[PDB]
């Protein structure tokens, strides 16, 4: 039983994240963001501030 | 009486019963994810295994 | 003969409590087998889904998540402050 537990308490923590990060991919605008980021890397790594 | 036998032959029926059970052991991928998540040292030999 | 008699339904109803208590131990048993094949399969997929992930690399994972989600929500709601003010100016 306590094994079980284990894994389902493993599994709790990976779907978490899978949420968390699915609420990070819902907003366009980081994606967007992270986008012209990585454009600007491609023109310029340097930036890291921009 | 023969309803003290009766009952004395039930409970050694029920205890003989009771001691023939197995419990399955845990199996191969138990081992690994449970090995694998038990120690912090733990974690890092299973993922060197 | 009647004190033996006195005697006789005591072991009478620990017999039936010893019955009952083995079957409740088979029954346990075999929920233990059920507990014990769900726990295979469910470790199983576990185990593929980490071998894959130590063997895969993702280039865009975050590393400030927290921040990153507070940061989200918080321009959020900068940007229903900066709806409300340009609606409120147009009107």
């Amino acid at each position: 039983c306590k094994s079980t537990n284990s894994i389902l308490d493993s599994w709790i923590n990976i779907h978490s994240q899978a949420g968390y990060i699915h609420k990070l991919m819902s907003d366009q605008t980081y994606l967007k963001l992270i986008n012209d980021r990585l454009h600007n890397e491609n023109v310029n790594t340097n930036d890291e501030d921009g | 009486g023969e309803s003290l036998d009766r009952c004395i032959d039930d409970i050694n029926r029920a205890v003989d019963s009771m001691s023939t059970l197995y419990f399955k052991p845990p199996g191969i991928f138990h081992n690994a994810i449970l090995q694998g998540a038990s120690n912090k040292a733990s974690i890092r030999k299973d993922i060197t295994r | 003969n009647t004190i033996q008699q006195l005697l006789l339904p005591k072991i009478r109803e620990l017999s039936d409590s010893i019955i009952t208590l083995d079957s409740n131990f088979t029954r346990l048993n075999f929920i233990h087998e059920s507990l014990a094949d769900l726990n295979e399969s469910l470790g199983s997929l576990l185990y593929g889904i980490m071998s894959n992930s130590w063997c895969v690399e993702f280039s865009q994972a975050p590393h400030d998540i927290q921040d990153d989600l507070i940061a989200i929500k918080q321009l959020k709601s900068l940007e229903d402050e900066k709806n409300n003010l340009v609606m409120e100016l147009s009107n």
